[PDB]
């Protein structure tokens, strides 16, 4: 009857081989979601860089503006 | 009206922020995805229950995600290329613009002077697909062939330099030998040549080229001058022998 | 001066974008972690196969 254990364990192997194929599908899906986060991160960062670059520029000009006044008098 | 300009050039203090802009590297993750893929065909081949079905389904599923992942990767590689170019173009365009000052600031606001706007240049990138080459990845050939060699480890596979090409293979007649032409014994460490598609067992050419710099290819002394470096490991041939050995093994105990 | 108000609105937007980048970073690192959990589940399953195998190798 020991001829049966070789079949159940041989089937379990098959169920596990299937599960691998399913998880491999999830993995690819997961990758796609990762690429989206990566894309969204770089986008938000470029906006931040712009706004922040405009900010330090504003600081400069304001600094110069206040000079034409504090010296004008 | 228009209190703030449409754009201003790259400020010296923003140099480091601009420099650090890049899309997050995924090379390491893609690598593991492919490795995970590989390890799956191995266990598949090595643990699939007795044939008479081939494995055409399993292979179809795996190749489906493999190509998906590969489609994703190409987009990622393309993404970096575009980011880098767009940035290089921005920096050069930004560097020709006058710095911001009491006079300059009004000009950038009014439009007299115009600086490049990275956010817009970013949104308006090429965006084509695939834009790359149908790389002949070693792991793609195994998938293409696998179903055919499973049901017949000797079936003569004809020329394939562009796998993934949904089309059936021109399976010739007869059958190839799972035995090294320089040992006349079944393989155990198949090696394929790069400049010619001849496969010899490792100890075959290992001793054939042993003591020599560049001897002509053993097979009918095939013109191709060869060396050990020209011999890669043959996954396809190893698959064949692997399968044959499993068939012989399954013929005795089933 | 004539800037005070706009500049204020500008400083805040930069503050908001900064928190946004921080969020997208954690969101991105989170996704990275999700896929690593899948590499992990794939790896363990393979170990099971290797073991169920060795069992039959022994014939039981
Ligand atoms: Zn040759």
């Amino acid at each position: 009857d020991v001829s049966q254990k070789i079949k159940d364990i041989d089937d379990q192997i098959q169920q596990l081989l299937l599960k691998q194929r399913h998880l491999l599908s999830k993995m690819a899906s997961s990758m796609k979601s990762l690429k989206n986060c990566q894309k969204e991160l770089i986008s938000t960062q470029i906006l931040q860089f712009e706004a922040q670059n405009m900010d330090v520029s504003m600081n400069d000009v304001i600094g110069f503006f206040n000079e034409r006044e504090a010296d004008l008098k | 009206d228009n209190p703030i300009p449409k754009s201003v050039p790259l400020h010296p203090k923003s140099g480091k922020y601009f420099h650090n802009l890049h899309a997050r590297d995924l090379s390491n993750i893609y690598q593991q995805c492919y490795k995970q893929i590989d390890e799956t065909i191995n266990q598949l081949v090595d643990s699939t229950s007795p044939s008479t079905i081939g494995i055409e389904e399993q292979v179809a599923d795996i190749t489906s995600t493999y190509k998906l992942l590969s489609t994703y990767e190409s987009e990622s590689n393309s993404f970096d290329e575009h980011i880098k170019d767009l940035k290089k173009n921005f920096k050069q365009s930004s560097d020709a613009c006058p710095q911001i000052d009491l006079s300059t600031w009004d000009k950038y606001r009014t439009g007299e002077l115009t600086a490049p706007k990275l956010s817009e240049l970013y949104l308006n990138m090429p965006t084509p697909e695939p834009a790359t080459m149908v790389n002949n990845t070693d792991t793609l050939k195994i998938l293409k062939v696998l179903p055919y060699i499973w049901n017949d480890p000797t079936c003569v596979i004809p020329d394939l330099q562009n796998p993934a090409d949904e089309d059936d293979l021109q399976i010739e007649g007869g059958k190839i030998e799972l035995t090294c032409p320089i040992t006349c014994k079944p393989y155990e460490a198949p090696l394929i040549s790069r400049k010619c598609n001849h496969v010899f067992d490792r100890d075959g050419i290992q001793n054939y080229l042993q003591g020599y710099t560049t001897r002509d290819c053993p097979q009918a002394a095939c013109s191709q001058v060869v060396s050990m470096r020209d011999f890669v490991r043959d996954p396809i041939m190893e698959l064949r022998c692997k399968i044959a050995k499993m068939k012989e093994s399954q013929e005795q105990d089933k | 001066k004539p800037f005070a108000n706009t500049k204020k609105t500008l400083e805040n937007q930069v503050e908001e974008l900064t928190e946004k980048c921080s969020l997208k970073t954690d969101e991105f690192l989170k996704a990275k972690e999700k896929i690593n959990e899948i590499f992990e589940k794939l790896n363990t399953i393979r170990d099971e196969v290797i073991k169920k195998k060795n069992q039959n190798e022994y014939y039981r």
